[PDB]
């Protein structure tokens, strides 16, 4: 109905948009690698979404220049944990920050 | 006493010196060298008189001298004055003393018509004594767990009139729509219709009640400015007992002494501090009188505060070259010299953390494509009526802003021109958002 | 959003409302009614925008309305904007809140090219909630046993370089020479070459020793300005345990919050406060931009302090009519409305004691007879190089000024005209003192 | 030596009394202090270990096996969140102790108020996952005894079980002051 | 893990770097820069091992580098290893931290046989954060009103044995005598 | 049983400190209270050589939440007994 807005739970970022297409992931990771950051993968059950530290899968891909490898390890964590989020994080080594933090898969 | 000992064309400033730039306009016909020396004398020592006591001290070491003379480009009667000062003149870790020493008296001297301080070269020896930001940008993001996007903010309207319950009712609706900050206005310190002890406790329930329903960490600036530091620290402690994450303070109207007092209190207590630049247009607005806001930006970053207003974005303060001139000084660790952006000195901060650049002043939905292309992701956007001005209420409007910015950034990382394809990124996002579909229709275009 | 709702010519200002007077010049062509209403709006509410939350509040109670429009005499584009603000938008007993509500936002407004605040009518209800001066004029006179003559003072020179012992030695010379006050420079807070704990204890020895030798009570304004409010109180108590009677504090750069915090500290501890107005020329010097110093004088008399810099007497600030305007607000109990002296509103202070009007800026012996007639007896004179410029040292200079002052005063009560008969009053006092004879010769004429 | 030449419970006194001056004497070329027989009457006045081996084992519920520990690496560079990220992974793998390097007391790149806070969850999150109590020594070495007490108390309010201190360079006086503080607050 | 990354014969000292002087000799046969790099590595980072956690940090900024090698006069195996430290590695206003970071670990190494710390160059930024002397020579003389001559002191004897009042009796005689 | 007693000989021994006994006894009192379903307590001996050390043990006992304490009055002095007696009324112990 209009106009009544129901409170919606999004995780941190990119939540308000529908799930990203395969090509959206492609240019997003292209940007994150073009910035010189370090791709990093996380995953948790939806119950422990608020927890400060998630679970690595497997290690931060330091010094990776090929785009055909990370797009293959994003689905391995999903198939291994079909009830878990798949968060993709960018590690900023110089300033010890994180310039990109968006969840790829919401979790079946 | 005819000076020219304050005008030394051969001196090379030491790396521990504190340099300054005065855009000075002198009297008619006087030599340009004399007025710079007079400016140096009245801002450092104000001497020589005819006094016996003025020989007890070798004044050649303490006197601040002008070492370089330049003219402002495009104008004749004015000029640029560069002066060197020893580090011994200022108290360590004190910002109140340096302002009193530099601009405290030289303005009142009658031989100047228009004077303006532009930039300062802070030496590392003085920087390392100042407290600096309590948290910084990266630590703020790590503590609040928000990465890769500019934050959101809103200003509660109406400012005056809402009691404790209605204020909490209003802030609760804005928080549950996608926003993560709400700003207690500068007008609200303690009013007869709404005391702080009632506003503090009821905004605590609204923040915590909507926090769990959204799954994100939210905050609300509480105005803790007071007429006395004893009362102000009481509000700070009451905010701590409620567990709020971030507080607010007015530094120009509260004094650098109180601003530093709050800055050293938050670090020992682990809170984030917000700063409002009230009364700033009195000193900064005119181009030949007062002090540039860049000087105040450097002094604020040294004094403390994790978030400072930049403004005013209607449609922008302008010029963009000038705003980015002191925005880099608020975020970077080393800012090179540039006359186009007005960086007169090679400013190095070493390992001092930066401060967020806050943009506010009535942003509406079509300003997002241009707002992010200049401020970047290390910024906070604070609307006046952008959230509340939605016909469906103040809760649905927040989703209209959150959806608009997320499409904006997601278009920025994709290599698109956000500032150029504004309509193509705003309309296609409205296809998956009915609230944005009407929000884009309201504040057209 | 078309305004003209705030411009109500039929409203009658209440005896409890806060009034104001603005000198404005709007954009080319706009009516005076619209721009004055906009000025009132941006200083009170900044409304009505399109907000759904703005109907929960009875807005007509908290709105600031303009009830009178006057035209500036001698100008065509300018006019006076008289506005009345309700008493319920200000916290009781805070000076930092009223100025924040006033100049916090309206100065950044774009539709105004020139803006100046001139007069405010503080109602007695808000005056009664303010702390006010700690002792005042009469209490200081009773405590220090000085009646019937203006007090004297001196600024210690050189500003930079004196150690702990030499500072006291210079202080001891002037105090024993005839003066009864010495002023710490605004640069001195705590220098690397002179720590404040050494200056406090050494100047405590010079004051006490010269106190008994002459037989008078002497004071020395110690600069208690600090980077943090905690350090300010520590210095205040350390000065208290040393037995010093009076302290010095800088209000503009120390902030109204800290100044009021120290102001309420002095009344319980029996300390007198001296106020220095640093960098003030940024705001009050230009007649088209900024705030009149009268507003600051009223805010200080409301906040605290017993003595205040007025300056600048080189040879005078000029014109004398305006200076006598706010001086009447600094000392008197009732002030009528006078446009010639700029007394735009009938201001009543009730029963709050006044504040001494302190002149400064290099007064010498020949300026003294003309400084007595205009300022009266509730005034203090400070010389920086005038006292120390005497060829016979630093104690002989004070004797020359003290002899000249008393002759001028005694000639005033005799019905003579001191300002017109400066010569016949001054050379006749030189026959009874050789120090005054050389002081008159060295500074001619 | 007679017992009257030494102060009760003051280990610093015996040092300056015994080794303070003898080495500077000219008639000696090579000297080396090997052993000292401490009498029981002097032993009894000293505070001794705040917990000791038996109390530490009783409180930590770890018996029959030497305990394990790890030192966080790299020594320099890790931010507040990275320190907690690298502490959590080592604890969740089986170890029961993680060490703060002596270089980390309070660095500009990683403040101690953030190191203490971000370690507080890594220990608390890996403890519930394995079911074993885990600890992390927080370095409380400070330039002034007022700061070291502040860090120790802040560690106590976080519920951390154990702290770390450098006694050789930090001073026997400071170590003894902290040693008595640990006993009254139940700290290791 | 073979060093010479800490051996920077081209580095230029900054105005914030804290320099140090070491007189050292190592195991026989090692090249002179190798042992200097070894001394440099441990007192700063003691790295690189094979760790995934050692890539999370831009570790090329925090590294302490030895920039100058000079020969000790009169000895062949001895040398001067001048090493630079970025100011970021030490806490501001702390004298314990610099000693713990400097010699708290380097002296325990095996490849160094004789190591001697000779001098330290304190940068002004670190100097301004330290408390320093409370009064100083000038303030002490001003408070004690003793000008132009060295001060005279004595040690009370016997050191051990004197009672409460006999101590004051002995002290009074020395003070009243000059 | 509903109460267990600390005998008078136990104040503070080298083999058992007063801080260690208080904390481990506190776990047993609470762990047995939930199993039995009845309120149970254990007297803690707060006898010391100095009156302030009595108060420190008493406040440490309160922080652990034990309801009842013990004191030896003949060998502890009526002065100390009255000092603890009025302390209990404002803290509401037995
Ligand atoms: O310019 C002058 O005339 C003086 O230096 C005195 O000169 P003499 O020493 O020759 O008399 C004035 O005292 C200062 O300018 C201001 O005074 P103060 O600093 O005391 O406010
Ligand atoms: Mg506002
Ligand atoms: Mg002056």
């Amino acid at each position: 109905t209009v106009g009544d807005y129901q409170t919606v739970a999004t995780l941190e970022t990119f939540g308000f948009l529908p799930p990203m297409t395969q090509d959206e992931i492609y240019d997003q990771i292209a940007y994150i690698i073009a910035q010189g950051w370090s791709p990093l993968i996380e995953h948790v059950h939806p119950s422990r979404s608020m927890a400060t530290y998630w679970s690595y899968w497997k290690l931060p891909f330091f010094g990776e220049k090929d785009l055909g490898v990370i797009v293959s390890e994003l689905e391995a964590c999903h198939r291994a944990y079909p009830d878990h989020h798949v968060r993709l994080v960018g590690y900023d080594a110089y300033t010890q920050s994180q310039g990109a933090c968006f969840v790829v898969f919401e979790g079946r | 006493e005819y000076r020219d000992t304050y005008w030394t064309p051969d001196y090379v400033p030491l790396d521990t010196d504190l340099l300054a730039c005065f855009k000075c306009t002198g009297q008619e016909g006087v030599p340009k060298e004399e007025v710079a020396a007079a400016v140096a004398a009245e801002s450092s020592t104000g001497t020589w008189s005819t006094v016996w006591s003025e020989l007890l001290v070798d004044l050649d070491f303490y006197k601040g001298r002008c070492y370089r003379i330049e003219d402002v480009p495009g104008d004749k009667e004015a000029f640029y004055a560069f002066i060197a000062y020893p580090l011994d003149l200022f108290e360590e870790g004190s910002v109140t003393n340096v302002l009193t020493s530099l601009v405290g008296n030289v303005f009142g001297f009658k031989a100047l018509r228009h004077l303006r301080l532009e930039d300062i070269r802070f030496p590392m020896a003085f920087i390392k004594t100042c407290p600096g930001p309590p948290n910084g940008i990266c630590v703020e993001r790590d503590r609040m767990n928000k990465y890769g996007r500019p934050l959101l903010g809103c200003t509660i309207k109406p400012k005056l009139g809402l009691s404790g319950k209605n204020y909490g009712r209003v802030v609760y609706e804005c928080l549950r729509g996608g926003l993560d900050f709400t700003k207690d206005d500068e007008n609200i310190n303690s009013q007869p219709f709404q005391r702080w002890q009632n506003r503090f406790e009821f905004v605590a329930e609204a923040v915590a009640l909507a926090q769990q329903e959204t799954g994100e960490k939210k905050g609300h600036y509480l105005n803790c400015t007071a007429a006395t530091p004893e009362e102000m620290y009481e509000r700070a402690e009451f905010a701590k007992e409620l567990g709020q994450p971030i507080i607010m303070h007015d530094y120009i109207t509260g004094g650098f002494t109180a601003n530093t007092g709050l800055s050293k209190w938050c670090r020992k207590n682990g809170m984030l501090l917000h700063i409002h630049r009230a009364m700033h247009a009195v000193i900064d607005r005119h181009p030949k009188h007062g002090i540039h806001f860049r000087v105040l930006a450097k002094c604020l970053r040294l004094s403390g505060g994790d978030q400072l207003h930049t403004g005013t974005v209607v449609g922008k303060l302008e010029d963009r070259q000038t705003t980015l001139g002191f925005i880099d000084q608020l975020r970077e660790s080393f800012i090179p010299e540039d006359r186009s952006r007005g960086n007169f000195f090679d400013q190095d901060w070493g390992s001092m953390p930066g401060v967020f650049a806050v943009a506010s002043g009535g942003i509406h939905v079509w300003h997002m494509p241009a707002l992010v292309a200049i401020f970047g992701d290390d910024s906070v956007l604070q609307f006046g009526g952008g959230t509340h001005g939605h016909p469906w209420g103040s809760a649905a409007g927040a989703a209209a802003n959150r959806v608009a910015l997320e499409a904006c950034v997601k278009a920025r990382n994709a290599g698109r021109e956000i500032e150029k394809e504004s309509r193509d990124i705003l309309m296609e996002a409205a296809k998956h958002s009915p609230e944005l579909a009407i929000a884009l229709e309201t504040w057209k275009e």
